[PDB]
């Protein structure tokens, strides 16, 4: 199962 | 970034049972806040400190887009696999410590490239094959550290090699050379 | 009667005798029964006997797609989602006539996309994500007759996009992402999908502009352009978009200004252009609008956070670090909003940090790196128990850190580096049972640790160089087994190390230089298995260098400037040492200017 990523904002954090 | 990525490719292939790369969150803009991470005032990885973690799996290549990085210290683990040949492109490297591990195959030719490497420590591995004659080329190399391992052939007596006394050397399966006392074919 | 009899049983039994079936999902399918409607996975609609679903996802079932399966006349819905169905989708799968959903996701299917899948009328749903698919998306996907949901995501398609699928009128979804496809521009047809609701073309290689048309689309609620090479404006057109929820086009090339028509757009709760070189200001327009979340981080905005953003009711997260942007963070900011994430840093913001950020109780994360913020952190912190990681770092910050903050009991990160802070670590520091790293460094800070840091016993790292801390190391402080670095140089700490430095098994770094410290380094020292870099220099350690300090294998060592006599260990007698024992009258070894 290649997990699929949602459609949706980015998550780049400090 | 980049590096925080490199680190990342290593998590995923290596085995962790103590969760210590747990911090390694690779949506960070860089690695510089990650547990057993280092980075300097720029923000550039300068150490990964992983020692005595009960880490298992195999290095990465990708180790060896991390160009600040000074110290490599994954000694005391069950390391298994090769010394990937692209730890040679760690300009910056003076610590390479990967003793009291499993790893096997040769010591990459590529670690002459390690013009600033000073600390060399293979020892308790399963490596075999000769010591490449480029590591008398590491004219800062001041810790050498070969013993107990699989290892055959010349041992080098020139340039860095002159000062390495037997004890570097140590049982070994057929080393020879003016340092072992048994003189080469 | 005759004319309404069927072997859909038989040829259920046919589907099973052709898959692998490891864990037996098929054991009910028994030949015995007068009917397959009780079999695993299978529904018939009506009293009638007629199989209209067959439902096998997650079933672990293994060989290629069973043909045989569109001789149930009946069939309407099918999934194999989840199974190692494999080899090609063969072109007979257009025998199912009767087909409404077709999902054949996380697959291991092989090949070109059959193009007679356009020959089943009846399809609504087509769902091929998760498989090895490659090639061109076939001319026959344009004339789909009732076609509402194409998704070919996370396949090998190879192709450019094709236009004609914008000639699919009933289309509401649109799922081409993670495709390596060949560069290729965003068709101006997809302008005319007037039913869609989702576009998600991420990570499609799409280069060149957005195109105007997409502005057309007055029922679309997701518009993900992401991961692409896109370039140009976000177009004003994109106002149009009377529906829109949510808008992605983070990590693109997009230049200009964010359109102040993006105001117009009522239902817009997501807003993520990060990583593009989107210049200008942010719009008050757009910031009056009551977003969920705007991300707008790693561009080259300039000016001011409109205060308008801090009215909205929704806003959780703001992430707009690696901007240009100047002035004050909204006064009001947290206070009307359950704000979880706020990520403000690598920008010029100046003035106090807003009062009322964790009014609603959600903040987790405080990371306003990289800013020129001054005054006290607020007291309400104190109270924000849901905070996990705090970043207020390489600020103009001063004052006491609020008695309460020490101790939030989820905190993970706590660096308060490069600011002025004063006062002293309270006793509450006891209650951060979460804390891993503590970076207190280049501070104003002043007392004596307090004995409650013995009781963070997950604390990984104690940083808190550059400081005006006082006192003995409290006895607690070797009690901390999980420390691997301990960060205490250039403060005013005195007394002597203790046997119970033995403790510090995970200890990579013991960096005590420019301090008080007298007494003896304890023969323990050679006893932490882990310790690499060793550095007691500019200290009043007195007494003979231990022999265990031989055991370790360090890269770094200093013992430079202190009251230290005797021989070096002749191991320690190495040139590389030359400037690790500088300073130390009584001390002799055979290093050239020592003894
Ligand atoms: C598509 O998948 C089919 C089902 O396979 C399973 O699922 C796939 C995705 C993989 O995960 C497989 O590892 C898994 O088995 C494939 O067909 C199946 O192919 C196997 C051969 O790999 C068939 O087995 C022969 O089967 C007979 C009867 O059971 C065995 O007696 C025989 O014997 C030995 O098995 C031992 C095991 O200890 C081996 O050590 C020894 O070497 C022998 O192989 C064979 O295993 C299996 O019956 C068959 N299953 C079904 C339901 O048909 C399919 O592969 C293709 O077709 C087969 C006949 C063969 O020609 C193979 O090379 C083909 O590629 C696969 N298709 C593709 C394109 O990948
Ligand atoms: C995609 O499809 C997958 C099917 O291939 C599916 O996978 C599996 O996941 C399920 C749920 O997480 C797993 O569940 C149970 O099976 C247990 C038996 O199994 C195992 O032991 C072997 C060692 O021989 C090992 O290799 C396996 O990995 C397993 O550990 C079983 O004990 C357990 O029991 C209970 O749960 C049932 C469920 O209702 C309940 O009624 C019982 O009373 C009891 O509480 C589960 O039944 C299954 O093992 C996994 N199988 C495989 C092949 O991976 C994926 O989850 C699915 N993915 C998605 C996203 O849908
Ligand atoms: C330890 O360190 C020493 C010192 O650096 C290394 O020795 C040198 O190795 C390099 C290659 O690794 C040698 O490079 C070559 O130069 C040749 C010409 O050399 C002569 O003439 C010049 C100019 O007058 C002198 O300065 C020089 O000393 C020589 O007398 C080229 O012909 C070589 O080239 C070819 O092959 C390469 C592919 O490998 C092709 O890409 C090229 O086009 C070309 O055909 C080469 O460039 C260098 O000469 C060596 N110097 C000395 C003094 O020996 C050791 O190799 C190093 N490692 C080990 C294991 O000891
Ligand atoms: C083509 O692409 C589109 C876009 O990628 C795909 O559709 C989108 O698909 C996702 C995945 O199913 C949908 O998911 C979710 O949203 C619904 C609806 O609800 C909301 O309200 C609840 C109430 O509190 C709130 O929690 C939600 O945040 C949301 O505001 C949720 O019901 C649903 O579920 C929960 O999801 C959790 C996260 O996965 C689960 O853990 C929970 O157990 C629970 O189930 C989920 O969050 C989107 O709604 C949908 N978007 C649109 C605009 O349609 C589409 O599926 C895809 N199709 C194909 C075939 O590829
Ligand atoms: C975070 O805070 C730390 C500590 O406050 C800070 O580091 C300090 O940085 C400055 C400048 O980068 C360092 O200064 C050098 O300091 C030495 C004294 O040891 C001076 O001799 C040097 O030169 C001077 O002469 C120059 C002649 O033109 C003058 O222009 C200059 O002002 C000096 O008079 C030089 O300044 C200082 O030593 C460190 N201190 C410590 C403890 O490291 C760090 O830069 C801050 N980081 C960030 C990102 O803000
Ligand atoms: C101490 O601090 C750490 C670091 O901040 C805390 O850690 C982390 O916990 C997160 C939430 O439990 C966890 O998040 C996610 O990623 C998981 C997969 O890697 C995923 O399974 C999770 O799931 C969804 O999670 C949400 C959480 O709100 C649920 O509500 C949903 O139902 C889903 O299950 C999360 O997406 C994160 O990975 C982890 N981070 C690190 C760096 O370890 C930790 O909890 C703190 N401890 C205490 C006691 O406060
Ligand atoms: C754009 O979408 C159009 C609407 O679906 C599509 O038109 C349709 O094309 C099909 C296939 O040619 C026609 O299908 C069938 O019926 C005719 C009757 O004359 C038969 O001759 C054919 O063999 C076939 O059974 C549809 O009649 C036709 N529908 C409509 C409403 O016009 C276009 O082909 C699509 N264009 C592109 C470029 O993809
Ligand atoms: C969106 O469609 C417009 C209308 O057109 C067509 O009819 C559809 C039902 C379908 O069969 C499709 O294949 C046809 O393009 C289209 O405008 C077109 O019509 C004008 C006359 O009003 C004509 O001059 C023009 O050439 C047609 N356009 C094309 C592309 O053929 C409109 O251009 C289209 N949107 C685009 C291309 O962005
Ligand atoms: C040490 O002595 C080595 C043996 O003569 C020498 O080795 C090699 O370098 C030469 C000249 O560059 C190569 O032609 C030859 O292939 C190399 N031999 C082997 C066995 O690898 C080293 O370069 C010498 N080291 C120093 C520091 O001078
Ligand atoms: C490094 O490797 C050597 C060689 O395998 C280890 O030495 C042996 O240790 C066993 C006990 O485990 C002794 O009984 C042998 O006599 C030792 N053999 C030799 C040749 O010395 C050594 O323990 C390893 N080092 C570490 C730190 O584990
Ligand atoms: C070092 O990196 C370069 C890429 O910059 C690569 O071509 C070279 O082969 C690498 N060396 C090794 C030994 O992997
Ligand atoms: C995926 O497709 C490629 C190219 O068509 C093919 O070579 C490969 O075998 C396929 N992979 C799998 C997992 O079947
Ligand atoms: C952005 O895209 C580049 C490739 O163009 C990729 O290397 C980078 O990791 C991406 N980052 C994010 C956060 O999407």
């Amino acid at each position: 199962y290649v997990p699929v990523p949602a459609s949706g904002p980015s998550r780049k954090h400090n | 970034n980049l590096e925080g990525d490199a680190l990342h490719t290593l998590r995923v292939t290596l085995v962790d049972p103590n969760n210590v790369l747990q911090s390694w969150d690779p949506t960070l803009v860089n690695p510089c806040t990650w547990f057993h991470v280092t980075c300097n005032n720029e923000n550039s990885v300068i150490r990964v400190d992983l020692g005595n973690a009960e880490l298992s799996g195999h290095l990465v290549p990708e180790l060896g887009v991390l160009k600040n990085l000074q110290y490599l210290e994954l000694y005391s683990n069950n390391i298994t696999g090769p010394i990937p040949s692209n730890l040679g492109n760690l300009t910056n490297l003076v610590s390479l410590d990967l003793y009291l591990n499993s790893f096997s195959g040769p010591i990459p030719e590529s670690l002459g490239k390690l013009s600033k490497l000073r600390f060399l420590r293979l020892n308790n591995n399963s490596l075999t094959g000769s010591i490449p004659m480029s590591l008398t080329n590491i004219t800062t190399l001041q810790v050498l550290d070969l013993s107990n391992n699989r290892l055959s052939g010349s041992v080098p007596d020139n340039g860095s090699f002159s000062l390495f006394t037997p004890i570097s050397f140590a049982n070994n399966l057929d080393l020879c050379g003016p340092v072992t006392s048994h003189p080469c074919p | 009667g005759s004319s309404m009899d069927n072997q859909d049983g038989f040829i259920l039994q046919q589907v099973k005798l052709s898959l692998d079936d490891p864990d037996s999902y098929l054991s009910s399918w028994n030949s015995n029964d007068a009917s397959p409607c009780r079999w695993s996975g299978v529904s018939c609609a009506g009293d009638f006997s007629s199989v209209t679903s067959v439902d096998l996802s997650s079933a672990n079932l293994a060989g290629p797609f069973p043909s045989v399966i569109c001789r149930l006349s009946n069939l309407a819905h099918l999934s194999l989602y989840n199974n190692s169905i494999n080899s090609t989708l063969p072109l007979n799968i257009a025998a199912c006539k009767s087909l409404q959903t077709l999902d054949l996701s996380q697959n291991l299917l092989t090949g070109e996309l059959p193009q007679t899948l356009a020959d089943i009328p009846t399809l609504v749903h087509l769902d091929l994500t998760g498989n090895n698919f490659s090639g061109d998306i076939p001319a026959s996907f344009g004339k789909f007759e009732n076609l509402e949901v194409l998704s070919l995501v996370y396949n090998l398609l190879d192709g450019t996009i094709p236009p004609f699928l914008g000639n699919i009128s009933t289309l509401k979804m649109l799922n081409l992402s993670y495709n390596p496809f060949s560069p290729s521009r965003i068709p101006p047809e997809f302008g005319n999908l007037t039913n869609l609701e989702v576009m998600w073309l991420t990570e499609c290689h799409l280069v060149g502009q957005i195109p105007d048309s997409l502005g057309q689309l007055s029922k679309l609620v997701d518009l993900d352009l992401a991961l692409n090479d896109l370039v140009g404006h976000i177009p004003p057109s994109l106002g149009g978009l009377t529906n829109v929820v949510q808008i992605e086009l983070y990590n693109n090339s997009l230049t200009g200004e964010i359109p102040p028509e993006l105001g117009n757009l009522k239902s817009l709760r997501l807003l993520d252009a990060s990583m593009n070189q989107l210049t200008g200001k942010i719009p008050d327009e757009l910031c009056r609008v009551p977003l969920e979340s705007l991300n707008l981080y790693e561009n080259n905005l300039e000016g001011e956070l409109p205060a308008s953003i801090a009215l909205s009711p929704n806003l959780y997260e703001i992430r707009i670090f690696g901007n240009r942007l100047t002035g004050g963070l909204p006064k009001d900011l947290g206070l009307n909003s359950p704000l979880r994430w706020l990520d403000v840093s690598e920008n010029e913001f100046s003035g106090d940090l807003p009062a009322d950020l964790c009014a609603k109780g959600e903040l987790e994360e405080l990371l306003i790196i990289h800013n020129s913020f001054s005054g006290v952190i607020p007291e309400s912190l104190a109270d924000c128990r849901s905070l996990t990681r705090i970043r207020l770092a390489y600020n103009r910050f001063s004052g006491s850190v609020p008695t309460g903050f020490w101790g939030l009991p989820h905190v993970n990160l706590l660096e308060l580096v490069n600011n002025s802070f004063s006062g002293e670590i309270s006793k509450s520091i006891g209650g951060a049972s979460n804390l891993s790293l503590l970076i207190l460094s280049n501070n104003e800070f002043t007392g004596s640790l307090p004995e409650e840091i013995g009781s963070l016993d997950n604390l990984n790292q104690l940083s808190a160089s550059g400081n005006k801390f006082s006192g003995s190391l409290p006895d607690s402080l070797m009690s901390l087994g999980e420390l691997g670095t301990l960060d205490l140089h250039g403060n005013q700490f005195s007394g002597e190390l203790t046997s119970g430095i033995k403790s510090w098994k995970k200890l990579n770094e013991l960096n005590l230089a420019d301090n008080e410290f007298t007494g003896k380094i304890p023969d323990e020292i050679g006893s932490l298995s882990v310790l690499n870099y060793l550095d007691l220099s500019g200290n009043m350690f007195s007494g003979k260098i231990p022999v265990s300090l031989q055991s370790l294998k360090l890269n770094q060592l200093n013992l430079s400037y202190n009251r230290l006599s005797g021989d070096l260990p002749p191991s320690l007698a190495k040139d590389m040492y030359k400037n690790s024992f500088i300073g130390n009258p009584g001390l002799c070894g055979d290093i050239k200017g020592l003894c």
